[PDB]
């Protein structure tokens, strides 16, 4: 809403994991034992990055 | 790097299209040729 | 005599551009193929 | 289902490769594509 | 009609298998000259 009410350009269709992160990088996760989660994958991306 | 790798790729495939058509224009040249180097060899045939 | 002569000299370099066109035309059905492949390669392509 | 959603994992990540290999070999390719017939072949296999 | 059919069969397929002798014959005129430069490099080779 911040942005919006600030006339800063940004893509709402898109979610948070997918743009921070690749099917490869995800697809490892779950390999890894990563529980299929958002939340789980939003904690391994901060976690990696 | 992706829009440059797309890009590239296009231009590829309108190269691609240019170049079939092209030889398409020089496999209707090589038939004409073709027949008129077939049609003078019968005709020395026959003289012979 | 000569007009036999004629008949060597003259049969044996017409059968030879014979072969040149034999050879032109087995160029010439390549190309076709190539230009066959080609276009189902490009309307392969078209969605991408 | 464990084994389909594992089935669905490899096929997604095969579409992948397939694209970027494609992509990557129309970036590549130097001169025409008709040039050689190793691009066309791979291609087609891609394709396929 | 029925000699000229016979020839419009005999003629040209014995001009075709003359083309195919040319072509063997080129064959074996590449054929000579792997040997001679085969022969020619081996026996230069000699003292290595």
């Amino acid at each position: 809403h911040h942005l919006q009410q600030a006339n800063i350009q940004f893509r709402t269709d898109i979610a948070r994991t997918e743009y921070l992160s690749n099917a490869d990088e995800r697809l490892r996760w779950q390999a890894s034992s990563l529980p299929a989660d958002d939340l789980c994958t939003e904690n391994a991306i901060m976690l990696k990055r | 790097e992706q829009q440059m790798h797309l890009n590239v790729g296009l231009r590829k495939i309108k190269e691609t299209v240019d170049q079939v058509e092209e030889l398409r224009r020089d496999l209707r040249i090589k038939s004409q040729e073709l027949e008129v180097k077939n049609a003078a060899a019968n005709d020395k045939l026959k003289k012979m | 005599r000569d007009l036999e002569a004629s008949i060597a000299r003259y049969k044996e370099e017409y059968a030879v551009l014979i072969s040149e066109a034999q050879a032109i035309k087995a160029d010439l059905a390549a190309v076709e193929a190539k230009v066959n492949r080609s276009t189902a390669l490009l309307k392969s392509l078209s969605a991408e | 289902r464990s084994d389909l959603l594992k089935l669905q994992g490899e096929f997604q990540l095969r579409l992948r490769q397939l694209e970027k290999s494609l992509l990557q070999a129309l970036n590549e390719v130097k001169g025409r594509i008709l040039d050689d017939d190793t691009i066309i072949t791979t291609l087609e296999n891609l394709k396929r």
